């Protein structure tokens, strides 16, 4: 009965490329900070947005993955 | 979740010398019982001296990350 | 060699054997440092390792 | 006794594969005789430069024997490091062959 | 390896123009060198009181005193 | 169950694109002090929200991974 | 005893994706010490804690393999 | 003849990220030195510490493989 | 019947990352070459250093290839 | 035996990677040669020394995917 | 057997790796374009050289797809 377990590790198997998204995201940030300190409040306003989305996708690349654990 | 969060980073630091200085020298020791000959052994003492520099190394980092866990501001 | 129109090398291999007269006294070089420390780390470890 | 980490450091320069490039480029237009007298030449200078400075100078090894002590020194360090490792090897080959004893087994009766 | 140097990019440039000026054929080197020799004459103070003076004829003494 | 094994082996490869992510953050974090250094203060505490964010997803393809493991 | 080895073999795969990340790292610690070699350290001790936290990730999937190899 | 030797050999798969690493490390050096030769000694000293984690780590997968080889 | 195969067949694919890992150190070396072309071997000795320490790990790779196919 | 078809096949992947590593190399100099268009030698020099290298690499697998094919 | 379609599809993913190569060098030759173009038509003999290579590293590719299709 571990084709469940098997399905629910390959569905979080996706983890990686929403990290990568967020170090890209955070990267540009203080990429962009760096050469331009005062105009922070922006670059943060779009990150957290940005944030709004991959999260919310990973948050997904969970959930399902625990409904494939157990229906 | 933040305290586990934390607790698990201070407990790595923490440890990390002890992985250091205990598995590899523990690969190192069964390196050492195995081997018998003079070539071997004259490459593997480099093999331990930079073992020496990896633990001084994780140690230093050790040092910065427990300075870095315990500052508090007030 | 200048107070009495000899030649420098001469002058510096009399004063050379003279100091070398009186070698009690130590002279002063260039520091340089230790040469071929790993090596001699390597061969004093197979060096232990057989002899202990 | 003398200079015993430049010896070292001589040995460690001997065992180096670039040394040994370097020795055969050395070695162009050069011969037996001029390599033997070279080191002749140069064991005479280290017992030359004994000779001379045990008279005036003491190493920090000094001690009231002398040379002595350093001398019985490096045998004991050249015997366990060589013979003593041989004696361990012909005990494993005769044990592996005979039984431990083995060479000093009476002969078979008769 | 200027800003590194503590190496200003006007020193640079005009120690490599001096080079490239170096770097030519006599008629012109000529006229070149010409128009480019150097003499100044600097005098520091303090509230009054002259530390120092100090001429200079070439660049790369002018620059570094 | 050795799928069970399996899962959680496939549940830690994310961590593949997760490390990755982090390395690329704080390669920006170092070019930030290469950069503009007077504002080490600002880019750190980017970086570590960052971190904040990637560490609790590595967590997750950690905990799964051992749930995996043992239901 | 054979899905175990597989199971480890799977989990490796963590440690050649996490060697990416300590690169790219210590690529940023060169190019911001030749751009910047006024400044050493300061971009060493980031270096050193993105290595730590890239080297965390790697004990941990190096644990999980050799535990899963016997467990 | 077995699954020891198909475990053996997805250990290797993460020789192509250490490669990679690798590469991203002497690539950055190279452009390091071309930029500012007179801090060469630093760079490679920093490429070398890098290569004592890249290196050790393909080592250890090297060693598993083998482990999973004859386990 | 034929696992041998499939396990040097599998233990290969390093290759990828190894050439991937090899363009990228010589991308550089042509790029820092025509930016500082009066700067050539010291550039060419850390390729030859990188390009060493990438063929040992593919004739590594490819020792475990035949070992594994002609156990 | 169609199953040693396989192996071959799947050795067949590295040559992608082989090929990513040709296109960056020859990016490397398409972009060299525009920057300093005045050399244009010892950039190809530098990009055969590396193709050879690189085809090197892929003969190699060639030859290992055929050698599994046949056997 | 049918089971040699399978190596086929294996051996089109080389394919898919080739066209990243072929992708980076044309981009490059855009760029370099760009920036100068008065050296345009001797970028595109050097696209030329490195298709030269990838345009043979497909189609061996997919030669290989259908030998070990029909065999």
């Amino acid at each position: 009965a571990g084709v469940a377990s098997l399905s629910a590790a390959i569905a979080l198997m996706s983890v990686g490329g929403v990290a990568q998204g967020i170090g890209s995201l955070f990267a540009a940030l203080v990429s962009g900070t760096a050469r331009n300190p005062s105009i922070k409040e922006d670059l943060f306003t779009y990150t957290l947005i940005g944030m709004g989305f991959l999260e919310f996708l990973g948050i997904i690349c969970v959930l399902m993955s625990a409904v494939l654990l157990y229906s | 979740r933040f305290y586990f969060m934390y607790m698990a980073r201070t407990t790595f630091q923490a440890v990390r010398p002890l992985l250091a200085f205990s598995v590899f020298g523990e690969v190192m020791k069964l390196v050492l019982a195995t081997m018998s000959s003079g070539l071997f052994s004259f490459l593997f003492s480099f093999v331990l001296a930079f073992e020496v520099f990896y633990f001084f190394l994780q140690c230093y980092i050790s040092y910065t990350f427990l300075t870095m866990f315990f500052t508090v501001l007030f | 060699a200048v107070l009495f129109d000899l030649t420098e090398e001469d002058c510096y291999k009399y004063c050379i054997r003279q100091r070398a007269a009186t070698p009690e006294e130590l002279v002063e070089l260039k520091y340089t440092k230790p040469k071929n420390l790993v090596s001699s780390y390597g061969l004093c470890f197979l060096g232990v390792w057989f002899g202990l | 006794g003398f200079h015993f980490q430049q010896y070292i450091a001589m040995a460690g320069r001997a065992i180096n594969p670039v040394q040994w490039t370097r020795a055969w480029r050395r070695m162009e237009g050069k011969s037996a005789t001029e390599v033997y007298r070279d080191a002749l030449a140069w064991t005479n200078n280290q017992f030359a430069q004994i000779s001379r400075a045990s008279q005036y100078r003491a190493w920090w090894w000094q001690n009231p024997l002398g040379m002595g002590l350093v001398l019985y020194g490096t045998y004991k360090a050249w015997h366990m490091i060589y013979m003593v490792r041989k004696q361990k090897k012909t005990a494993q080959l005769v044990a592996a062959a005979y039984g431990q004893g083995g060479q000093w087994l009476n002969p078979v009766p008769r | 390896m200027w800003r590194s140097s503590g190496v200003s990019f006007t020193r640079y440039a005009s120690e490599m123009a001096a080079l490239l000026r170096q770097c030519l054929k006599e008629p012109y080197r000529t006229q070149a060198m010409q128009r480019n020799q150097i003499h100044l004459k600097e005098t520091v103070y303090q509230q009054g009181q002259v530390l120092t003076r100090e001429t200079f004829n070439d660049i790369k003494k002018a620059f570094e005193a």
